[PDB]
């Protein structure tokens, strides 16, 4: 449970720091095996800003996987989507407690695995609560372009690209 | 209008990978979830995974997680399916599908048109005709199209003159992998003396055509 | 995860009566049926719960109570029969089987039995076939005998659809042995039991007669 190094793709300057409010995921869809729920980062995908209003992310940020800069749930994890049971419409997770993300200037980003690490034991525990009696599990997206397979913001007008494997392996 | 055009079927032998595509016209490409379900001989339809081409996400069933590949082309309205090393268990019917709108994914209205994959060690060969013959009311006699592979045949008779009483059973999977065909017909026996048959077979996935005389014994 | 449980897979039926198909499933959710004839691509029947799909005849008719689910079909034209899968979101069900069946009075096969060919013979092989053959109703029993030594395993049966002419079914069922095994025996017999005749009846050929 130490400092995690995401290696985002073209060199994201250091003065990037951004507030972790949210995440964008997606159930794997048939039968379970080993009768585990796995989740996945998204990028929102048809109600993209739906999740992103519904968090009070201003206009001006547009993220994938982690949702940035938005308000916080008071008192606990808020699970939102246009369907649950249906794995095609995507999860709107909302977090109590925020996780910054800051990019050093070297081509890495930083996430405390500590404070991280927790937030991600709240967002399984609420997920459990949704689908009980089932392990929850995380993991890097399955497929896509590059925007959708790692973490992508903007910082000064530039496009950028984070490798989430670290964050979504549990 | 909904139309969705997939390509031809293949066979491929236990090991091997496939990739099949399906081009999308008639409507918005990018604006509706394209699903993969394909049909089992006798097992229920299995839905494999969709594919949202606007980004381009994928979600794959979790049984066929490391098998399966689908990719998009966007330029060009296609989607493409990849299943790789593939098992005599994957002989089946692919479909591409679409929802009927596109706020909602799983009323599949609009299939494609399907593309059979055939996964068997056997490569194809071209069948053997053998004669039924009447050996002596109506006497009958017939043809035994047996193994060959794959499927279908055609069988007709003295070259579609003959067709009252006539029976080309459905073909039978051998424990060798290949099929086997009988097609008979009944017959006066006089006629069978003085009256001559002829069954005809076309094994068009091989260029295997042949005419036997069917004679008594 | 959704346990679909669909009944009861089989169903022989003659042109008109109901039909009616039924699904049981866990959670709650909009449910489909679709309708694959047979050597096609599977068609949209019915969607969330009992809308009828574009261009279905209102003979399509599905009712929903509580998770038990119908589907009724009335008056059933030629081109229904088939097989039906009832869908909610990505799971589907064990599914049904439509099958036509146009009553009439029972007939009773006609048994005939082929030796293999001596072409087939100096290939290397040999099949025996038993053709029961224009006969009602389908089912019927075909056991095949080789000096009196019931055979179960090597036979293998295939049977055609309803006669549209005369409403009657035909069957070949096709028994494989090697030339040495064939050439080690001696009376081979194809015993049927359909009810159309009173007792089995054993067509049977001698090696080596005629
Ligand atoms: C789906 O199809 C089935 C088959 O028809 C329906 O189940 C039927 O339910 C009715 C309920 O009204 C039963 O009829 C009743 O049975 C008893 C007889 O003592 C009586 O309480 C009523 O006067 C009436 O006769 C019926 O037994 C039952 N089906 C069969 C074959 O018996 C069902 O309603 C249909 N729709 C659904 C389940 O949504
Ligand atoms: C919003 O995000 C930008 C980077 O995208 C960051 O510089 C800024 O500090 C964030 N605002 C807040 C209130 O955290
Ligand atoms: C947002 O994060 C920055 C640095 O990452 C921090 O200085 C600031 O206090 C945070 N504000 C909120 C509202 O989280
Ligand atoms: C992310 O990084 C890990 C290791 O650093 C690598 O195995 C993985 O393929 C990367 N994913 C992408 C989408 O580049
Ligand atoms: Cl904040
Ligand atoms: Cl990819
Ligand atoms: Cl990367
Ligand atoms: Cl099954
Ligand atoms: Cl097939
Ligand atoms: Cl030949
Ligand atoms: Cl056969
Ligand atoms: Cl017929
Ligand atoms: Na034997």
């Amino acid at each position: 449970n130490a400092t995690i190094m995401l290696p985002c793709r073209p060199a994201p300057p250091p003065h990037c720091k951004s507030n972790i409010t949210g995440l964008l995921l997606l159930r794997d869809g048939g039968d379970t095996i080993n009768n585990t729920e796995i989740f996945r980062p998204s990028g929102g995908d048809e109600d993209a800003q739906w999740c992103m209003e519904r968090l009070g992310i201003p206009s001006s940020v547009v993220s994938t996987q982690l949702l940035l800069n938005g308000s916080l749930a008071e008192e606990e994890i808020v699970i939102r989507s246009k369907d649950l049971s249906d794995n095609a419409k995507t999860i709107c997770v909302q977090l109590q407690k925020s996780v910054e993300i800051v990019c050093t200037g070297a081509g890495y980003c930083q996430i405390s695995g500590r404070n991280w690490s927790e937030a991600v034991n709240q967002v399984k525990k609420k997920l459990k609560e949704h689908f009980p009696h089932k392990n929850i599990s995380f993991q890097s997206s399955s497929g896509g372009d590059l925007e959708i397979t790692t973490h992508s913001f903007n910082c000064g007008g530039e496009f950028f690209y984070c490798n989430t494997s670290g964050l979504f392996q549990d | 209008q909904v139309q969705l055009v997939q390509s031809g079927g293949q066979m491929k032998k236990p090991g091997e990978s496939m990739r099949i595509s399906c081009r999308a016209s008639g409507y918005e490409f990018i604006d509706c979830t394209l699903n993969w379900i394909r049909l089992a001989p006798g097992k229920r339809p299995e839905w494999m995974g969709w594919l949202k081409p606007r980004g381009g996400a994928v979600n794959y069933a979790r049984p066929l997680q490391g098998r399966v590949t689908m990719t998009r082309d966007v330029y060009s309205d296609t989607a493409f399916l990849e299943l790789r090393s593939l098992t005599v268990d994957d002989t089946a019917v692919y479909f591409c599908t679409r929802g009927k709108n596109c706020d909602y994914n799983w009323d599949f209205e609009h299939w494609g048109r399907g593309t059979p994959v055939i996964v068997s060690s056997a490569s194809t060969k071209g069948p053997s005709v053998f004669p039924l013959a009447p050996s002596s009311g109506t006497a009958a006699l017939g043809c035994l199209v047996k193994d060959y592979f794959p499927e279908p045949v055609t069988v007709s008779w003295n070259s579609g003159a003959l067709t009252s009483g006539v029976h080309t059973f459905p073909a039978v999977l051998q424990s060798s992998g290949l099929y086997s065909l009988s097609s008979v017909v009944t017959v006066p026996s006089s006629s069978l003396g003085t009256q001559t048959y002829i069954c005809n077979v076309n094994h068009k996935p091989s260029n295997t055509k042949v005419d036997k005389r069917v004679e008594p014994k | 995860e959704i346990v679909l449980t669909q009944s009861p897979g089989t169903l022989s039926l003659s042109p008109g009566e109901t039909a009616i198909i039924s699904c049981r499933t866990s959670q709650y959710g909009s449910l489909a049926w679709y309708q694959q004839r047979p050597g096609q691509a599977p068609r949209l029947v019915i969607y969330s719960g009992s809308t009828r799909a574009a261009g279905i005849p209102d003979r399509f008719s599905g009712s929903r109570w509580g998770p038990d689910y119908n589907l009724t079909i009335s008056n059933l034209e030629s081109g229904d029969f088939g097989v039906y899968y009832c869908q909610q979101y990505e799971f589907f069900g064990q599914g049904t089987k439509v099958q036509v069946d146009i009553k009439r009075t029972v007939a009773a096969p006609s048994v005939f039995i082929f030796p293999p060919s001596d072409e087939q013979l100096k290939s290397g092989t040999a099949s025996v076939v038993c053709l029961l053959n224009n006969f009602y109703p389908r089912e019927a029993k075909v056991q095949w005998k080789v000096d009196n030594a019931l055979q179960s395993g090597n036979s293998q049966e295939s049977v055609t659809e309803q006669d549209s002419k005369d409403s009657t079914y035909s069957l070949s069922s096709t028994l494989t042995l090697s030339k040495a095994d064939y050439e080690k025996h001696k009376v081979y017999a194809c015993e049927v039991t359909h009810q159309g005749l009173s007792s089995p009846v054993t067509k049977s050929f001698n090696r080596g007669e005629c």
